[PDB]
């Protein structure tokens, strides 16, 4: 999993 | 020490029900498992509290009546009330610190705490108010509710954001990982404001709106916000903390777009999903034109594939997601078609019902 | 192996959901959690175990078919075949030691394990009986078997034939429950415990259809074929309490009162009961039954009834839960209980029909 | 409570 930020 | 109130069951039933469900989960504190009544003037309050939220319930006392106060077991005082019979007068006197609830040939004694030592109610002032139906908080809170942050070690994701600007009320919620945006026009100039709500009020707020025809009265404070709907006021605290400047992950310029329906694509994922690692929930999507192909695996080797016509007429693409959070977005879309805003396979994507700007969907994708 | 076979989704559904019950989530043995196919002329075959019991169930296969059998995940495959839309076809075939599945452009990939490697008894006692009847036995007393007693014997039901009946005992050794039917065959004098999951297992495949159901009873092991399901249950080997022994011999007292009435007095009066022991007092004197309970804080409810009572006055205590259960099984107007002394057991049972009856041991006062 | 045995 990416993050948003 | 002398209150007595005589209230039909019906009556009683709805506010010791909001009042008390809250309730039981300090046990360390006794008080706050009990209910603060209050008999003065022609009215009966109910309230109870966790300390960080508060529900109050007005009774209109028409039968004879008279002023006082004491505190009683929450739970047990609505068991009581609803376990009567349909039509019941209950028929309540305090008695020392024993509270007498009388019933046909039904007696009950409960063990009271004396007013005097339950939570005084925090002192604040509104900063903010406006109303608006209770099917619009509605909407609200279940387009977003789903992507709130559950016991993040950062706790200003563990609520949601509530977001006032002009003519328009928004509510927003994120875990980092996948964000949910949604707006309503209310029809009132508010000025900017921002607050963050807490999970459980989220819920609380929730479950006292019955949709029905009375609008919903919002307080907004600098530390509290206040929902009055019918004989019911709701107080929770805010959580004291900054929401992420959601604005500036929202996709900035997404050049492919997909279009497919909603129901199609929420059960093609749905099975894919069952071939999916069980804690990571990886899938692959290949869109090219017109088509979209959903793959997944798992460490046993297993393999789902799912083949969709959509629309799509942009460059081709492998993009990885938690299978998860796109049925969540799906499940909370109820609508006819979707539409996917996509940039490249390392970028969020947006998704939206084709058919309405009023929320969207920021999911963050996986490397598959 | 050459297993093909093609069926349509719904034909699939209730065979997958009935030979999965026997199964919980996170088996012991990994062969546990699939379901054995085996494709055999024209019928297909599934299986499911957890060794203690076994759920088979038949399917006729009227499209192209070619014999051979494996293993396969019950949860995923029973999933995909539930995700798939409604009408969908449902075409399955080997690969080595995957099993395909195929349907409109969905395809899946199910990892397998040998048919050989997935897990015979005569039976003794034969009867049929419509699936209702079987049904209301088991609802009747399957609330008074024992959780998990250390007597493990009581961990399940108590089937007994005797004469031309059908008779279901549960007991937990404070409270019991037995309920007797009529099944118009005559029958030898026999009796087995089945296992408690057995009792719920075999109360699920059951749908009040007009198919009867056919038991078959052998000296450890209980089967019942209903339509194109086969259920069989290791036998509890152990020895039932004699229950006849706890009926009251003599019961001077009677009581009659309205069920639905004494059954929320009691509700209510529960509410202040002692959160643990659940203790409630029963005062019955000339027509009229009082009700009490305290807790540990000394509040306390007292519920005045108007029933029909000429015995002796006297004051008994009860676990207002047992009390509660009885009148939730019993479906009627009005109740009947026999006592005898405030240290000897009551029984309870619907006033107009001695078809089940239950008996419950009072607390100390 | 009591037992039935
Ligand atoms: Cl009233
Ligand atoms: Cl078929
Ligand atoms: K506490």
């Amino acid at each position: 999993q990416a993050x948003l930020f | 020490s002398h209150m007595k109130f005589t209230v039909e069951r019906e009556h009683l039933l709805k506010p010791l029900q909001q009042v008390s469900g809250p309730l039981g989960g300090r046990p360390t504190l006794p008080i706050l498992g009990n209910l603060l009544l209050q008999v003065a003037d022609g009215t009966l309050s109910l309230t109870g509290t966790d300390l960080e939220m508060e529900m109050v319930a007005r009774v209109a006392l028409v039968q004879p009546h008279e002023p006082g106060a004491t505190t009683v077991p929450a739970r047990k005082f609505f068991d009581i009330c609803r376990g009567l019979p349909e039509g019941a007068e209950i028929a309540v006197q305090l008695e020392g610190e024993r509270m007498l609830v009388r019933s046909g040939r039904s007696r009950f004694s409960l063990s009271t705490l004396p007013a005097a030592d339950f939570p005084n109610l925090d002192d604040w002032q509104s900063e903010v108010e406006f109303t608006l139906p209770q099917a619009t908080m509605k909407r609200l809170i279940e387009a977003t509710q789903f992507s709130m942050a559950h016991q993040d070690v950062r706790y200003y994701l563990n609520g949601m954001l509530f977001e006032t600007e002009g003519e328009e009320l928004r509510t927003v919620a994120t875990d980092g990982h996948r964000l949910a945006v949604c707006s309503m026009p209310i029809g009132q100039s508010l000025p900017s404001h921002s607050v963050i709500v807490p999970r459980k009020g989220v819920i609380e707020l929730m479950r006292m709106l019955d949709g029905g025809d009375n609008p919903l009265r919002v307080q907004i404070g600098s530390n509290n916000i206040r929902a009055h709907v019918g004989d019911f006021i709701f107080t929770s605290k805010l959580v004291d903390g900054r929401f992420p400047d959601y604005r500036r992950v929202l996709p900035k310029n997404p050049d492919k777009h997909l279009e497919a329906g909603c129901d199609l694509l929420k059960q093609a994922f749905a099975r894919a999903a069952i071939l999916s690692n069980e804690k990571f929930r990886g899938v692959r999507l290949y869109v090219s034109e017109n088509q979209l192909k959903i793959t997944a695996n798992n460490p046993e080797q297993e393999e789902a594939e799912e083949i969709l016509d959509v629309t799509y007429s942009g460059a081709e693409m492998e993009i990885g997601f938690n299978v998860s959070y796109v049925l969540d977005v799906l499940n909370a879309l109820k609508c006819e078609n979707v539409r996917m805003m996509l940039t490249d396979s390392v970028s969020s994507v947006q998704i939206e019902d084709a058919a309405s700007q009023s929320a969207a969907y920021v999911v963050m994708p996986m490397r598959l």
